[PDB]
RNA sequence: AAGGGCACCACCAGGAGUGGAGCCUGCGGCUUAAUUUGACCAACACGGGAAACCUCACCCGGCCCGGACACGGACAGGAUUGACAGAUUGAUAGCUCUUUCUCGAUUCCGUGGGUGGUGGUGCAUGGCCGUUCUUAGUUGGUGGAGCGAUUUGUCUGGUUAAUUCCGAUAACGAACGAGACUCUGGCAUGCUAACUAGUUACGCGACCCCCGAGCGGUCGGCGUCCCCCAACUUCUUAGAGGGACAAGUGGCGUUCAGCCACCCGAGAUUGAGCAAUAACAGGUCUGUGAUGCCCUUAGAUGUCCGGGGCUGCACGCGCGCUACACUGACUGGCUCAGCGUGUGCCUACCCUACGCCGGCAGGCGCGGGUAACCCGUUGAACCCCAUUCGUGAUGGGGAUCGGGGAUUGCAAUUAUUCCCCAUGAACGAGGAAUUCCCAGUAAGUGCGGGUCAUAAGCUUGCGUUGAUUAAGUCCCUGCCCUUUGUACACACCGCC
C-alpha cells in the first residue's frame, strides 16, 4: 500500500440546534426573516437559504442570485 | 409477423423456458422427490406436470405450495393471468428414476450414513 | 361462410408430426372436407459446434449440437364454413399449431 | 458516489453489455439463435434446450 | 438500506397481495417491472427482502439469474402488524374462494 | 530377446508443404507503474482469449456500501440523507473545505456476526474434458490347480478391422467393450403430397425469319388455387417403405470359420456420433448462486468511475497468410454452387431488393422479409475466352511510409475498419531438420456461421476444380498378443 495521500477526512455534518429562524414582535406578529421557495415542489411550508450572496431552496433546488 | 419471433428462436426459447424451470423445480422440491417436469404447451393455455415421489409433500396444506409456485411461474416468465396450471404427478417405479434415487443418496449422505 | 384456412404444424419430432398430419386429414375424411395434400417443408437444422472442454486444454476436440425442426402445411377448403365445423384439435405437447385464413 | 456517475459509463454494445443468462458470465457466449448463454452452460443445458448429438 | 418509507411500504404490500415475489438479480436495473408507477430501484427491493430473509419472514430460491421469495407464517404477522390490518385479509396463495 | 499381427498422430512410392523472406498471431525473454494470468506427443490462431471503454483479473488516482441481523449508545428539542454557489478535483464525485437550506427514523457509532471476491490452493475437491486408447481389450459366479500372491476360463491352430468367429479344451455359464445401434451419402421415372418447389401442355403477348415454312426459334415476360379458371411429380422438397446379404459364379481353405476374382447391380469398405475395466497428483477454484480450507472485507483483494496497460522491442520458437512469377500478372467479356444466417425478455445492435448522389469507401428515400414466400434463380472465386506485358527484383511481391476522404462509437492517438493517390523493401523455391495425407482424397479456389457497435491472416462448416503415388512392410517411430530374462515395482526418465 503506502499510499502517498493521507486519510481523507469525511464530512461531518455540523450538529445544528434547533433551527428558530424565524421571529414574531409584540405578542405575535409573524415575520419570516427566510426567503420562500415559491415553487409547487418546494411549497409555501419549507424555507430558503439565506447564503451571503444569494438564496437556495432546499427541495426546489432554485438559487435566486443578486448582485 | 414482426410481433411473433421466427421458428428458429421460439424453439430455442421454449427449450431455454423448459431448461429454466428444470433447474428451478430442481433446487426447490430437491427435498420432496423430484423427478422431472413436462410441459404441454397450447395457444389457449399451459400445463406444468411436475412428476415426484412425495405428491402430498410438494402440495403445502390446502395447496398453498403449489399455489406459491404456481404463483412463481406466473411472474418470472409473465403469462398472461390464468392461463397457466401446475399439477403434481406421483412417478411410477421411484427405482428407476435415476434423478429421485440419486436425490435420495444425497439425502442419506447428507444426514451421516456411511 | 365461404372460408378457406391454413393450418401449419411444425415441432421437432418426425412420429408425432406424422401422426398429428395422419390423424387430422383422417378426421377431415371422415367429416368430408376436401383436403389439399399436407406439404412437407424442409428442415431448419440448427447447428451449434462449441468446444468440449470447459478449459481450452486438450486435443481441440468440437462438440456439434443439431436440433432438427420439422413442418408440414394443410390447408382446409370446404364449400361451407370450416372454422364453426372443425374445433377440436388433438394436440400432444411438442407440436406447435398454428391456424391462419387466405387473408393473412 | 451519485446517480450521476455510478453508472454513467455507457454498455450498450460490446463484451459488457452481454452476460450469460445463466451464471452471468462474460466469456465464450453464444448469441446464435438468441441463446445467450455461456459456452460451458451450453453443454451443461443442451439436452435440456433439445440440442441433440447425431453426427 | 436508506430505501424510504413511500417504496417500502409498497413493496411490502406487494409482497402482502401475494405470498411470492420474483425479483430478478441486477443491482444496476433502473426499475422493477411490476409495481411499475412506484420508482422502486431493483437494487432496494432486492435488500428490503434480503433483510426480510435475515429476519425470517421469507425464503429464498435462486434459480439462474432471480431471486424466488417465499412469504412465511412468520411473515404473516409481521407484514400485519406493520402494515396496521386485522388478520382477516390473507396473502392470495392462503385463501381462494373459501 | 524371440515369435505372430497392426498404424500415413510409422515407414515405403509420392504429393502438398513447413523450416529460408515479409507480415499476422500465440508463447519465452527484455523493458515497464503495469506490460494480469493459466497451460510447456497430451502448452505456444489454446482458454471458443479477433482486449480503444467495458471486458479486466495489472498499474496510477478518485467515489460509494450494495457492512444483512442481534445487542448497547445516539436521538423528532432531530438518528441521519441529499444539494446551488466559490474554492478543490481529471471530473457538473456536496469527494473535502466556507456557506446555510433540505429528507425524516428508512439511517449513524461501537461490539458479535454477515456478505462479496476473475484473491490463493486443480497437490483438498465435484462436474466436465484431454490422454493412456480408439488399440482390442476387461470382469464376476460356480468348478479345477496352487499353502498363498495368483492361475484356468480369457487357448495350440486357422480366420477377422476386432478374445471377430470356427475350433480344440478343466472348464461351464455369463457381462461390458467390438459389432449390433443413430445420423449421414449414394439408387429408387415405385407410393403419398405440394400457389412458400416446380415440369409439361395450352392461351395472351415481345423479338428474329419472313424467301415460306409457323406444331419454326428465344423469353427467370404475363396467366391457367384469382377457384373452376389444365394436367402431372421427372426435376425440388420430406415421409412411409424398399434395396446389399459375401447373395450368385469360379478358385483357395481342416473344404468350417472365411479370403480372392468376376457377373448383375446406385452401392460388393460413404463419412461421423456413441464408445469398456483401471488410471494421471494431466487442465480448469479466471464458467457457475459447484465448492472445503486459507486470505481480504470500509484507505477493500467488494463495487463503481477516469486514464493507462494487456499491442509495449537488441532476440529465440510455434500455428498461419502472402509470395518468389509466363502452368503467370493486368484489362475486358463469357459463365457455373452449397451449407447456412437474417429485426433481439434484459439488449440499444438484423439480412437487404430498387431509385437517386458520389470516382471509391459511403450517403439519401422508398419498400420486402420473424422467412422453400424477401435478400435470392444466392449472376462467388478458381476456371474459360480475347488484350497488353516478355525473363528484368519487370506490369512479379505489396511490407514500410506520407497526404487526403468516409464509416462505427461516448471516445479511433499507440494508426478500429474501409477507400484514393504515391514507395516497390526482403523474397529468384529455401541448410540441418520436420508435418499432413489413399479418392471426390491432397492441393488450388472462393462462400456461410462463431467471435461482431467496427471488423478475420483464426476456427468451425459448405460448395467448385481435381490429381501423383500405394493395395505393401516392420526398416525408423510406436501399439496388441504369446514365450522368455530381470538385481525394475516412483516400474529403463528404473536400478546401480
Ligand atoms: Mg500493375
Amino acid at each position: 500500500y503506502t499510499t502517498p495521500k493521507k486519510n481523507k477526512h469525511k464530512r461531518k455534518k455540523v450538529k445544528l440546534a434547533v433551527l428558530k429562524y424565524y421571529k414574531v414582535d409584540e405578542n405575535g406578529k409573524i415575520s419570516r426573516l427566510r426567503r420562500e421557495c415559491p415553487s409547487d415542489e418546494c411549497g409555501a411550508g419549507v424555507f430558503m437559504a439565506s447564503h451571503f450572496d444569494r438564496h437556495y431552496c432546499g427541495k426546489c433546488c432554485l438559487t435566486y442570485c443578486f448582485n | 409477423m414482426a410481433v411473433q419471433i421466427s421458428k428458429k428462436r421460439k424453439f430455442v426459447a421454449d427449450g431455454i423456458f423448459k431448461a429454466e424451470l428444470n433447474e428451478f423445480l430442481t433446487r426447490e422440491l430437491a427435498e420432496d422427490g423430484y423427478s422431472g417436469v413436462e410441459v404441454r404447451v397450447t395457444p389457449t393455455r399451459t400445463e406444468i406436470i411436475i412428476l415426484a415421489t412425495r405428491t402430498q409433500n410438494v402440495l403445502g396444506e390446502k395447496g398453498r405450495r403449489i399455489r406459491e409456485l404456481t404463483a412463481v411461474v406466473q411472474k418470472r416468465f409473465g403469462f398472461p393471468e390464468g392461463s397457466v396450471e401446475l399439477y403434481a404427478e406421483k412417478v411410477a417405479t421411484r427405482g428407476l428414476c435415476a434423478i429421485a434415487q440419486a436425490e435420495s443418496l444425497r439425502y442419506k449422505l447428507l444426514g451421516g450414513l456411511a | 361462410a365461404i372460408h378457406r384456412i391454413r393450418i401449419t404444424l411444425t415441432s421437432r419430432n418426425v412420429k408425432s408430426l406424422e401422426k398429428v398430419c395422419a390423424d387430422l386429414i383422417r378426421g377431415a375424411k371422415e367429416k368430408n372436407l376436401k383436403v389439399k395434400g399436407p406439404v412437407r417443408m424442409p428442415t431448419k437444422t440448427l447447428r451449434i459446434t462449441t468446444r468440449k472442454t470447459p478449459c481450452g486444454e486438450g486435443s481441440k476436440t468440437w462438440d456439434r449440437f443439431q436440433m432438427r425442426i420439422h413442418k408440414r402445411l394443410i390447408d382446409l377448403h370446404s364449400p361451407s364454413e370450416i372454422v364453426k365445423q372443425i374445433t377440436s384439435i388433438s394436440i400432444e405437447p411438442g407440436v406447435e399449431v398454428e391456424v391462419t385464413i387466405a387473408d393473412a | 458516489g451519485h446517480q450521476q456517475l455510478y453508472w454513467s459509463h455507457p454498455r450498450k454494445f460490446g463484451q459488457g453489455s452481454r452476460s450469460c443468462r445463466v451464471c452471468s458470465n462474460r466469456h465464450g457466449l453464444i448469441r446464435k439463435y438468441g441463446l445467450n448463454m455461456c459456452r460451458q452452460c451450453f453443454r451443461q443445458y443442451a439436452k435440456d434446450i433439445g440440442f441433440i448429438k447425431l453426427d | 438500506m436508506l430505501m424510504p418509507k413511500k417504496n417500502r411500504i409498497a413493496i411490502y404490500e406487494l409482497l402482502f397481495k401475494e405470498g411470492v415475489m420474483v425479483a430478478k438479480k441486477d443491482v444496476h436495473m433502473p426499475k422493477h417491472p411490476e409495481l411499475a408507477d412506484k420508482n422502486v430501484p431493483n437494487l432496494h427491493v432486492m435488500k428490503a427482502m434480503q433483510s426480510l430473509k435475515s429476519r425470517g419472514y421469507v425464503k429464498e430460491q435462486f434459480a439462474w439469474r432471480h431471486f424466488y421469495w417465499y412469504l412465511t407464517n412468520e411473515g404473516i404477522q409481521y407484514l400485519r402488524d406493520y402494515l396496521h390490518l386485522p388478520p382477516e385479509i390473507v396473502p392470495a396463495t392462503l385463501r381462494r374462494s373459501r
